[PDB]
């Protein structure tokens, strides 16, 4: 089950934007 | 008066010589030309510093003006590659500390950099160090910041961008504010500096003239305002946010701007600020919607208004839409990305969601594409066909397929690959990542077949079994770097692969048919050959990193780190 | 107009602003030898000649297209001579015109490989097999 890892950068933003 | 010889000129012309291949040939044909280049090298890359000792470095090129190191594989971009892996730079600056006394310019990306290390480059350079970039590195703190800007009193360009360190004060801003003249880009564009002062950033703006280019933290937008009039030159601005509260419906509408600004991304922007760059959107060649807060139907609106829009990155919300609206309006782009977005509540929106459509669309317009990389969430064979066909100065083409979408259209793509690394032919860099029924043994060997020219590939889900690889290795004239990660080979079959391969020199790999032996990869064991084996940080299947190395085994491995050593 | 002798006695009558392209001839107006002409005896005659030739041109850019064009023409000239241009505007001090000869040597080079250089130049290659293995092991392993 490899799930598509998330570039780092976008990661840290995804987040933010919750 | 005897006969003029190349040998009487040759100290001369080599500095005309500026292309890093040629310089490469140049330094082969005989003895004299070999101690010519090396005494006239002005910049050298190492793409991995785990390749050859400091030593080695400076001692074929003693009057380096410009270094730049790599450490941790690209994976780690990716939190994958444990923290502590290693990339140290230290070696490299007692290196450079005592024999390249010569270096103006220093760029480290994806290393560890301690406090001490960079007191110790900081004042070993001082005020010869013109450049310095910290890019994607941890390690060290604002201690080290400080060290660099109050020792290296002509800095015209430093960079920290999405390199972590520790906060523990802002005193390095305000001792660049202070007394620093010769800045012209500064960047720390990922990065959380909770403790600077916007003032201090304004007082740097009003005080160095060739301030051309600078990002940024999670600045309100508003504190900055005394920065933009101040920053009179400034052509590219990224960063900063935009916080809208309802008690101001035009908190933003009165923004100076400064008038050279063209390239340029301001994070969380919404619908309602978005309008802050119509005044200007004529003059936009490069635009940076990674970070921000707008969805489908606001990106065709802005999308719309740029015509000279060269490069463009944004998320996937760009949508089929977004990408059809850039199609015509768009027609110089050159660069474009799509990272992919928030795949947790629906996508971003319903129109979300990039596709054949979009793909097929944008080959149609945009033909001068040089770099294309998409995060898609479905494709046809078709698709490729139209990119293979229209774009053909494709340069860097990178395409990885979402696994949100159950049934993908036409699958196996073995036809479109093709008719795509055939009509691209000036194709260097190629990523193509899939789901498991995407490319068939006989696709894959059509890669293999059909990339001249391609140094780099990541290879996504590729092949159905073995056989692909194997037919995919005896291809590949030119491939440097190979990285694949969640493939069903073997290891005997890759270790077979990398035989085969005329010119790899860098392998990783995440996700093979292992054996508790272990010895099957050994049959690729050459001399100069380091294989390494992972775990995984910021379950994680084993990786595989191979590359060659002048200089042997790895001093500083962790401990989830094994290096393989024939019989055990 | 300033008299310059060539390297095999031979006076030439050039242009008071054509013979100040070379910062040689002009830091020579100063400490001015020009009572008895410009002595300058490490340039031929035929090359003299094909120097101020190039200086008489670019100094009518007083009236940029058709410039890089009488220049590519300029330059179908062969390596023996061209390498003596060289020479001599690194003699003389002509920034242009080295910038121009030297760049002409420079792309003679630009995309041949080792052996097709040495080849084009007549270089006997005096590598001992682990030094050449060693440079190209740098070369494509390690640096660049
Ligand atoms: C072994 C780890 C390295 C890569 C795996 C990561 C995934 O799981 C999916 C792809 C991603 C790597 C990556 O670099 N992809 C391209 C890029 O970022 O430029 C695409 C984003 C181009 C469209």
């Amino acid at each position: 089950e490899l799930p598509i890892a998330r570039r780092a950068s976008l990661h840290r933003f995804l987040e933010k934007r919750k | 008066s005897c006969v003029a010889t190349v040998d009487d000129v040759i100290e001369q012309v080599m500095t005309y010589i500026t292309d890093p291949k040629d310089r490469d040939s140049a330094s082969l044909v005989c003895r004299r030309w070999f101690k010519i280049d090396s005494e006239t090298r002005e910049h050298v890359t190492m793409a991995l510093c785990y390749t050859a000792t400091p030593d080695r470095l400076s001692r074929r090129f003693p009057n380096l003006r410009s270094l730049k190191l790599k450490g941790k594989p690209r994976a780690a971009m990716f939190n994958l590659i444990p923290e502590n892996w290693g990339g140290y730079v230290t070696p490299w600056v007692t290196e450079i500390s005592n024999n390249l006394r010569q270096l103006k310019s220093v760029h480290f990306r994806r290393m560890i950099v301690s406090d001490l290390d960079l007191d110790r480059l900081a004042k070993a350079r001082a005020d010869d160090l013109e450049t310095l970039k910290l890019d994607k590195c941890s390690g060290f703190t604002t201690d080290g910041l400080l060290s660099i800007v109050t020792h290296c009193r002509k800095i015209k360009t430093l960079l920290m961008e999405e390199s972590s360190f520790s906060e523990k004060d802002g005193k390095w801003l305000h001792e660049l504010a202070q007394h620093n003249t010769s800045l012209e880009v500064l960047n720390f564009y990922m990065t959380e500096f909770a403790k600077i002062s916007p003032k201090d950033l304004e007082t740097i703006a009003r005080n160095c003239r060739s301030l051309v280019s600078v990002k940024v933290g999670d600045f309100e937008i508003l504190e900055l305002v005394g920065f933009f009039k101040a920053a009179a030159n400034l052509e590219e601005f990224c960063g900063g946010s935009l916080n809208e509260d309802i008690g101001m419906p035009e908190k933003y509408m009165n923004l100076v701007f400064p008038r050279k600004l063209c390239r340029l991304g301001l994070s969380y922007m919404g619908p309602n600020e978005m309008p802050i760059l119509f005044p200007f959107a004529a003059q936009i060649r490069k635009l940076d919607l990674l970070y921000a807060l707008l969805e489908t139907e606001d990106h065709c609106t802005l999308i719309q208004k740029c015509p000279n829009l060269e490069v463009l990155e944004t998320r996937n919300v760009i949508g089929d839409r977004g990408l059809e609206v850039l199609a015509q309006y768009c027609k110089q782009l050159k660069r474009l990305r799509i990272e992919r977005g928030a795949d947790e509540q629906g996508m971003e929106d319903e129109e979300g969601l990039v596709s054949q459509r979009g793909l097929i669309a944008l080959a149609q317009g945009c033909q001068e594409l040089e770099y294309m990389a998409v995060y898609v969430s479905d494709i046809t064979n078709e698709s490729l066909e139209s990119i293979g066909t229209y774009l053909k100065n494709l340069c860097d083409f990178r395409l990885v397929l979402l696994d949100r979408e159950e049934r993908i259209t036409d699958l196996p793509l073995d036809n479109g690959v093709r008719s795509l690394l055939i009509g691209c032919k000036k194709l260097r860099r190629f990523a193509f990542y899939l789901r498991q029924g995407g490319l068939t043994d006989l696709g894959l060997s059509y890669i293999g077949q059909y990339s001249p020219n391609v140094r780099w590939m990541l290879l996504g889900y590729v092949g159905e079994s073995d056989e692909g690889l194997m037919e995919f290795s005896r291809g590949c004239p030119n491939l440097q770097k190979l990285e694949m990660r969640g493939c069903c080979f073997s290891e005997r079959a890759i270790a077979a692969a990398v035989t085969k391969l005329p010119s790899l020199r860098y392998l990783w790999v995440q996700g093979y048919r292992a054996s508790m032996t272990g010895q099957d990869l050994m049959q690729m064991a050459r001399p100069y050959w380091n294989i390494e084996l992972i775990p995984s940080r910021r379950e994680h299947p084993a990786h595989i990193l191979a590359y060659y190395s002048l200089a042997g085994q790895r001093t500083d491995c962790p401990t989830t780190v094994r290096v393989l050593k024939e019989p055990i | 107009k300033i008299v310059l002798k060539s390297s095999d006695g031979e006076s030439f009558e050039v242009e008071e602003a054509v013979a100040l392209e070379s910062q040689t001839i002009a830091h020579m107006v100063e400490d001015d030898c020009v009572d008895n002409g410009v002595p300058l005896p490490n340039v031929t005659s035929k090359i003299l000649a094909k120097v101020i030739e190039y200086c008489k041109r670019h100094v009518e850019a007083a009236a940029d297209d058709d410039l890089k064009a009488w220049d590519a023409d300029f330059m179908k000239i062969d390596q023996a001579t061209l390498f003596e241009l060289i020479l001599a505007a690194n003699y003389l001090n002509i920034k242009n015109l080295l910038d121009l000869t030297c760049q002409t040597v420079a792309d003679m080079i630009k995309g041949k490989t080792p052996e097709e250089i040495r080849t084009t130049f007549n270089i006997k290659n005096d590598f001992t097999p682990e030094e050449e293995e060693e440079v190209r092991r740098e070369n494509q392993w390690a640096f660049e």
